[PDB]
């Protein structure tokens, strides 16, 4: 029949398909993922930008229905989507692991997550470990962590510490891994990662009924509500066991409980491209989550 | 006889995460003390000072409030 090039970003690389105009989102998707060797496909979404917003290719519908723009090389970011309650339990794969690994790191670098500066030189240290192996004074001697991006800027610019002085902490506790697997050092950063509040929380802006702004956070945990000026710490959580369903309709969503006797949770948001995202991952969330209290298998969302 | 055994691996276990999740926490500490006096307080972030106020012990905290309760408050918000 007729492909179109795809060029898809990963964490790590770029390359490029051809896509069948007849394939959904699915194929696509399958496609890449057998292409990674990945198994654990559930996490991960291909993601594009339209206008304000980004999206994620729906698996149910043809790529070329979606308003992704058409010239080519059509491009994509694969990345992970929806983020485990517990990555030592559940990643079960290394590129899995280190697919998260990279991603969850440029969050913190890009200060995408808050992260307090004393994390921030733990966090550094299991990435050294990770690229570099074992330390060893011999081979890793003064500036050898020069040409590295190791730190947030936020970090940096809080104190009159130096390179050299940053460097020195981080070697520092780089040579207490000694012994420690890439693998092993990759999966450490994400666990003390993990234990960040804004970690694996999306947000949005929405508003209650009388119209005051607020924060939306969505996670694998439930949704949360934040004071705009706290993205640390709701106010107020909605845990997924206490949720039955999410509906949408006119810039207003409908969180239904579990007692049908009791009110139901409401807010708006009044940008739809946004709003399909928020459907998108509430949903998504919701159903890994059920999977995860009911022992049953995770299963890809969409 | 091999459930006794398991119990045992299971402290055995936590109690590793417990010694070097405090050494950890201690070394953070320290850390955070033996650069303070290099820090530059003009440039602290909102995000910093809330930051000076665990995510899974917060969260079951407010887990416990009442639905009813939350959306009566969401709306007073």
């Amino acid at each position: 029949p007729k492909t179109f090039t795809v060029r898809i970003v990963t964490m790590d690389a770029e390359m490029e398909f051809n896509c069948e105009m007849k394939w959904k989102g699915k194929d696509l998707f399958d496609l890449v993922c057998r292409t990674l060797g990945l198994r654990e496909t559930w996490f991960f979404g291909l993601q594009y930008t339209i206008k304000d917003t980004v999206a994620w290719l729906k698996m149910d519908k043809k790529v070329l229905d979606h308003d992704v723009s058409k010239e080519e090389p059509v491009t994509f970011h694969f990345l992970a989507k929806f983020y485990p309650e517990n990555a030592e339990e559940e990643l079960v794969q290394e590129i899995t692991q280190h697919l998260f690994f990279l991603q969850v790191k440029k969050q913190i670098l890009d200060e995408k997550i808050y992260c307090p500066p004393e994390a921030s030189v733990l966090l550094a240290s299991y990435a050294v470990q990770a690229k570099y192996g074992d330390y060893d004074p011999s081979v890793h001697k003064r500036g050898f962590l020069a040409q590295e991006e190791l730190l947030p800027k936020r970090v940096i610019n809080l104190y009159q510490m130096t390179p050299e002085m940053w460097e020195e902490r981080i070697t520092a506790w780089y040579a207490e891994h000694r012994g420690r697997a890439r693998d092993e050092a990759e999966m450490e950063y994400l666990k003390i990662a993990q234990d960040l509040e804004m970690y694996g929380v999306n947000y949005f802006a929405i508003r209650n009924k009388k119209g005051t702004e607020l924060l939306l956070g969505v996670d694998a945990l439930g949704l949360h509500i934040y004071d705009p000026e706290n993205r640390l710490t709701p106010k107020i959580s909605f845990p997924w066991n206490e949720i039955r369903n999410i509906s949408y309709s006119d810039k207003e969503f409908t969180i239904k409980p579990l007692d049908k006797k009791i009110d139901v949770f409401k807010f708006n948001s009044s940008k739809l491209r946004v709003n399909k995202l928020i459907l998108q991952l509430c949903i998504g969330n919701h159903d890994l989550f059920m999977r995860r209290r009911k022992a049953d298998s995770l299963e890809v969302q969409q | 006889t091999d459930m006794k055994r398991l119990d045992m691996e299971i402290e055995k276990e936590k109690v590793e995460y417990m010694e070097k999740s405090k050494h950890l926490q201690e070394q953070l500490n320290e850390l955070k003390t033996e650069i303070e006096a290099l820090k530059l307080k003009e440039r602290e972030t909102a995000l910093d000072i809330l930051h000076n106020e665990s995510k899974h012990n917060t969260i079951k905290k407010l887990t416990l409030q009442s639905w009813k309760s939350r959306v009566a408050f969401f709306e007073e918000l």
